RNA sequence: GGCUAAUCCCCCAUGUGGACCCGCCCCUUGGGGUGUGUCCAAAGGGCUUUGCCCGCUUCCGGAUGGGCCCGCGUCCCAUCAGCUAGUUGGUGGGGUAAUGGCCCACCAAGGCGACGACGGGUAGCCGGUCUGAGAGGAUGGCCGGCCACAGGGGCACUGAGACACGGGCCCCACUCCUACGGGAGGCAGCAGUUAGGAAUCUUCCGCAAUGGGCGCAAGCCUGACGGAGCGACGCCGCUUGGAGGAAGAAGCCCUUCGGGGUGUAAACUCCUGAACCCGGGACGAAACCCCCGACGAGGGGACUGACGGUACCGGGGUAAUAGCGCCGGCCAACUCCGUGCCAGCAGCCGCGGUAAUACGGAGGGCGCGAGCGUUACCCGGAUUCACUGGGCGUAAAGGGCGUGUAGGCGGCCUGGGGCGUCCCAUGUGAAAGACCACGGCUCAACCGUGGGGGAGCGUGGGAUACGCUCAGGCUAGACG
RNA sequence: AUGCGCGCUAGGUCUCUGGGUCUCCUGGGGGCCGAAGCUAACGCGUUAAGCGCGCCGCCUGGGGAGUACGGCCGCAAGGC
């Protein structure tokens, strides 16, 4: 039961655009437009200087809400990243783009990243030519995720695809708009996300 | 000292000491009020504090708080003991829990009901 | 009667060495000699003779020292800036090869005392052996 | 006796068992002599069956005695088999 | 392999029986510097061959009585008497530290 | 008291062999061979009864499972310092499967202790588990291994095996039955009751699976087990929607009355379709058994479910739980009102006596979210018992001083040995767990298969610098 | 308010007591300033509180308390 209530609320208390209702946050609706100031009465007043603690918090809130999952998940993923052989900051990161809602989201089948979760959720959704309905389910290279052959017809599908024409999908993904598929190429680089997160400060955050 | 010294002696383990024998190990106990009345804290405070003297089920006798806004406990009440201390008190080294046995929760408390035990209020 | 000859010689060298001197009189064994020769090797001393002081063997260490330096304290780095004795009579340290401790991330070195003979760590792990840790040195 | 039977090994309704000689007083799950077998009974892999026969030739040589479902397993794996 | 020891003989003072002196090093297993401890052993001399003072080897045998579970093996060195010397003085200093 | 069968008991026989005394041989603790003398066997049943099955006896070996023995490791108190009479050893004997003061007789006078004996306190031990950068500290529930006990205590019988939880004898306490003489009982088995307690479940289903006992089998038994039930107790997955939606409704809060906030949040629009109904519906199951073959090998064939009509698949299909702690610093989150050293808060410093970001409510905010807090306990931080990794002139801490015992430590050169030390090989380090890889349940938790690691110890081989040791030598220490 | 021993690390100055070719130098003592260094600071500094090694003693928040109990010693006081 993750975070379910206002999101442009987030947006503004982070101080940053984190998409998370895909259309509109591109128009200006988003809030940011004429409410860069976080929430509540006090919001418009002067900042003091952040603690460290509070720097590192906040960066690590900001790559949680951006994922919409729980700091469970989230902190069971980081942990699990700090296992692997290689550079945490970036194996975490690739692990969190591997999650089915968020590869659903990537590819372009669904305008935000909770509406993919909701695809996902109710087996608009397959993988391997199987349905997957767990938004947690960790998508390999290789992996073909592909709009089920049923859940084509419906009119946000149809929508959201037709949308995705001449639109070119991440560079570790591939989209065929035709098959309503896509195929999930390698695990994302740093370099490859464009998020506005220093994950090093995220370690940082756990470090404690 | 030299190694030889702590091969012939060596270091010393340091032993810990419970802040509370509430204890038959336990987290909780079940106990009898005694005497219920007030107390004048220490030095820098002034108020009416309010505790109880209590009978134990571990066969203790000890002083508690019995922390909220009011407080309905009586001299023949059954009660359970917390534990943790009021530090301006002198010897209290545990809490009455409201919401259990004959220790009703806090008249009237919105904010911080688990402690002070009270359910949820109403809305209109 | 030294009680550690060897702590006294890295010792000397230490007290020699903060005060600058040129070089040092470490009463003469073989032992030492091959502890010598280890650093002269490493480049923490110039390197040492055999001399007769009263008649009676000695090694005569010459120290190694940085450049002139600038500011305040001119005095120049020194070449050695930690010399210190692990095993001592009195507790005896000796390590297996996979054991043998990697000092300073390397710039450093450590003695050890094995049946190859003395080696540093570098040399120690590269014959697989290991023995008695005798110093460190950076 | 010594004797050759299945252990079981897997997780709820899912069961895993693993071919062993043990003694007949040992309970099932306890310390065993050594395992020749695995069996998956729900064949949810291409390999729901082993056994290295020359060790269960081996121990049924010296008296080891099949329970007839470790028998009929190490039948199919081919331990009885003569020409 | 029957354990075999080495020990001096510290004690004629039985039938057909030694008291053999078995030093053992080792390091501390926390501190580390190497520690000599000692253990006394009864071992069997039926031929009453080993006097005091004998370095003899111990081998583990057949119980043969309580407490005699080794045999003696063969002398290895006669006449450490210093050895002895050093144990009973030992056991002497015993006569101080009580009352 | 009397009748009676047997694979029940016993006697003579056959001696493959075996047991015992004595001699001899080889091995060397009572191992193996051999000779004479002596001693010891058996059980019958079923069949299609001319041949086979189920069994029985003696012996040798195998396998498995145990007994006993030794080295080493295994908490606190020295305000426990001396302990010991079968005590320590010997000869002979008894006893057992077997060594043994295990037990008895006789003889000797020994044995243990500051390297902590004896005493007291506490405690099942381990694989592991928690924590920790590590060393270390703490723990040993569940699962696997070992031990111990079955109301307390003693004891043996039967047996391959027991000193025997649902076997026996005795004593003690307790409950009950009693014709007052006397008897019966033993949930630390499953489930259940009761008492104690802060607190711990169903008097369920099933023999279908795995495993166990007996039976030639058919089959019977199995509260082991495989399941289901109850408890957010733990872990993991999942939901309370998704997109659009105001230069921004109302209400509520702040207001410097200009406005600011809750906020796209809601309404509303559209879309999806947890729950739910219908339909289909398992895997776990193949042997035992039947046929051919010779009851084999091989080949073939059929019966077999608690969970369950469950999981799952297909069709239909409703916008459909959110709470809990905090917001003075440590520490992420601030304002208004009420209260006025009161009422209260409180982990620490501290806050409350009229502007309280610290009490109480409200708005708002932060953190988590089917949970969130609290108490208790363990590690942590704490380098605060310091091996890693601390100290002692004045902060705690050099003994009033010496002499020296035990012990600890030891100059230079050479040689022997190789105990420490190091290296290689090897056995051991069960499984589970931890690690890594691949895989199986849609994911994960969970589980499978595989690989690796691993201190320690056993055996064999090697090295010799350092430490030890033995032998020799020197004079710089030391003494004369 | 500074355990014992050993080696090592500038000098200056006053002094006690030996030796020397006796301004001075060379031992062994007592003091004062001060290199390097050390130290929380004060200070220490070849008479180390510096750099090292060996061994012993001792400490582990303040009070309660050098108290209580025990034991050993003592004629007692009282000591450990
Ligand atoms: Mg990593
Ligand atoms: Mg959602
Ligand atoms: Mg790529
Ligand atoms: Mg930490
Ligand atoms: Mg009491
Ligand atoms: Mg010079
Ligand atoms: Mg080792
Ligand atoms: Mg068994
Ligand atoms: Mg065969
Ligand atoms: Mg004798
Ligand atoms: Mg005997
Ligand atoms: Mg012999
Ligand atoms: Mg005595
Ligand atoms: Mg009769
Ligand atoms: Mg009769
Ligand atoms: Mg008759
Ligand atoms: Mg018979
Ligand atoms: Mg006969
Ligand atoms: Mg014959
Ligand atoms: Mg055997
Ligand atoms: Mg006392
Ligand atoms: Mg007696
Ligand atoms: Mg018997
Ligand atoms: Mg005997
Ligand atoms: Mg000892
Ligand atoms: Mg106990
Ligand atoms: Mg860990
Ligand atoms: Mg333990
Ligand atoms: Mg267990
Ligand atoms: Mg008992
Ligand atoms: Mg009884
Ligand atoms: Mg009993
Ligand atoms: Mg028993
Ligand atoms: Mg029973
Ligand atoms: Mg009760
Ligand atoms: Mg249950
Ligand atoms: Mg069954
Ligand atoms: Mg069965
Ligand atoms: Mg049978
Ligand atoms: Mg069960
Ligand atoms: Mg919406
Ligand atoms: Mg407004
Ligand atoms: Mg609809
Ligand atoms: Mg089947
Ligand atoms: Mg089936
Ligand atoms: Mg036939
Ligand atoms: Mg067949
Ligand atoms: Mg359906
Ligand atoms: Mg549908
Ligand atoms: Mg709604
Ligand atoms: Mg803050
Ligand atoms: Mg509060
Ligand atoms: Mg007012
Ligand atoms: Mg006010
Ligand atoms: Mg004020
Ligand atoms: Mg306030
Ligand atoms: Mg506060
Ligand atoms: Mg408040
Ligand atoms: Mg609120
Ligand atoms: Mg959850
Ligand atoms: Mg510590
Ligand atoms: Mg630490
Ligand atoms: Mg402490
Ligand atoms: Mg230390
Ligand atoms: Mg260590
Ligand atoms: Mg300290
Ligand atoms: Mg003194
Ligand atoms: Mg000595
Ligand atoms: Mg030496
Ligand atoms: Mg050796
Ligand atoms: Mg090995
Ligand atoms: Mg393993
Ligand atoms: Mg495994
Ligand atoms: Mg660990
Ligand atoms: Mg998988
Ligand atoms: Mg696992
Ligand atoms: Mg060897
Ligand atoms: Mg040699
Ligand atoms: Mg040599
Ligand atoms: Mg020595
Ligand atoms: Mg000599
Ligand atoms: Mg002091
Ligand atoms: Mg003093
Ligand atoms: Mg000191
Ligand atoms: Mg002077
Ligand atoms: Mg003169
Ligand atoms: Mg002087
Ligand atoms: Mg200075
Ligand atoms: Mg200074
Ligand atoms: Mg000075
Ligand atoms: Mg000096
Ligand atoms: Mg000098
Ligand atoms: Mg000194
Ligand atoms: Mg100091
Ligand atoms: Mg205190
Ligand atoms: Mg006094
Ligand atoms: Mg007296
Ligand atoms: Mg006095
Ligand atoms: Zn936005």
């Amino acid at each position: 039961g993750r975070y379910i209530g206002p999101v442009c609320r987030l947006c503004r208390r982070e101080g940053v655009k984190l998409y998370l209702k895909g259309e509109r946050c591109y128009s200006p609706k988003c809030a940011m437009e004429r409410r860069p100031y976080p929430p509540g009465q006090h919001g418009q007043k002067r900042a003091r200087r952040p603690s460290d603690y509070a720097v590192r918090l906040r960066e690590k809130q900001k790559l949680r809400r951006i994922y919409g999952i729980s700091e469970r998940q989230f902190r069971n993923l980081f942990e699990e990243a700090s296992k692997k052989k290689g550079v945490t900051g970036s194996v975490f990161l690739g692990l969190l783009e591997s999650r089915l809602d968020n590869v659903v989201y990537r590819l372009g089948f669904a305008v935000s990243r909770r509406q993919a979760r909701q695809l996902v959720r109710h087996g608009h959704i397959t993988v391997n030519g199987r349905r997957v309905d767990l938004p947690s389910y960790r998508v390999r290279p290789g992996d073909e995720i592909a709009v089920a052959e049923k859940s084509r017809n419906l009119e946000l599908i149809r929508q959201n695809l037709e949308a995705m024409k001449g639109r070119k999908v991440g560079p570790w993904l591939s989209l065929d708009v035709e098959g309503m598929k896509g195929k999930f190429l390698r695990l994302p680089d740093r370099e490859d996300l464009a998020l506005p997160v220093n994950e090093q400060l995220v370690i940082e955050f756990y470090s404690r | 000292p030299t190694i030889n010294q702590l091969v012939r002696k060596g270091r010393e383990k340091v032993r810990k000491k419970s802040k509370v024998p509430a204890l038959k190990g336990a987290p909780f106990r079940r106990g009898v009020c005694t005497v219920v009345r007030t107390v004048t804290p220490k030095k820098p405070n002034s108020a009416l504090r309010k505790v109880a003297k209590v009978r134990l089920t571990s066969g203790y006798e000890v002083t508690a708080y019995i922390p909220g806004e009011g407080h309905n406990l009586q001299e023949h009440s059954v009660v359970l003991i917390r534990g943790g201390r009021v530090k301006d008190l002198w010897g209290v080294r545990y809490h009455i829990v409201r919401g259990v046995y004959d220790a009703a929760g806090v008249k009237d408390r919105k904010k911080s009901r688990s402690k002070y035990g009270t359910k949820k209020p109403k809305e209109a | 009667m030294l009680t550690d000859p060897i702590a006294d010689m890295l010792t000397r060298i230490r007290n020699a060495t903060r005060v600058y001197k040129e070089s040092t009189d470490v009463p003469a064994s073989r032992f030492k000699e091959e502890i010598l020769r280890i650093l002269a090797r490493e480049g923490f001393i110039k390197g040492y003779e055999r001399v007769d002081v009263d008649g009676k063997p000695y090694l005569r260490v010459y120290l190694k020292y940085g450049p002139r330096r600038q500011g305040p304290d001119p005095r120049p780095e020194q070449v050695i800036h930690h010399i210190r004795r692990i095993s001592k009579p009195g507790r005896r340290v000796y390590v297996g090869v996979k054991e043998i401790p990697r000092v300073r991330r390397g710039l450093g070195i450590a003695i050890l005392s094995t049946s190859k003979g003395v080696l540093t760590d570098r040399e120690a792990r590269k014959l697989g052996v290991g023995g008695e840790l005798i110093c460190e040195v950076w | 006796m010594v004797k050759i039977r299945l252990a079981r090994f897997g997780s709820k309704h899912n069961p895993h068992y693993r071919i062993v000689v043990t003694d007949a007083r040992r309970k099932r799950d306890g310390k065993y002599i050594e395992k020749i077998g695995y069996y998956d009974p729900r064949k949810t892999t291409p390999d729901w069956l082993k056994v290295d026969v020359e060790r269960a030739r081996y121990w049924l040589s010296v008296g080891a005695q099949p329970t007839d479902t470790a028998r009929r397993l190490l039948r199919q794996a081919g331990v009885f088999r003569q020409e | 392999p029957k354990k075999v020891l080495t020990g001096v003989v510290v004690s004629d003072k039985m039938q057909k029986t030694v008291t053999v002196l078995v030093e053992r090093q080792f390091p501390h297993p926390l501190y580390g510097k190497v520690i000599k401890r000692s253990k006394k052993y009864l071992a069997h001399d039926p031929e009453e061959k080993y006097k005091l003072g004998d370095v003899v080897e111990i081998i583990e045998s057949r119980p043969i009585s309580k407490r005699k579970r080794f045999r003696v093996l063969r002398l290895v060195e006669s006449g450490r008497m210093d050895l002895v010397e050093k144990y009973l003085i030992r056991r002497q200093n015993y006569e101080s530290l009580s009352k």
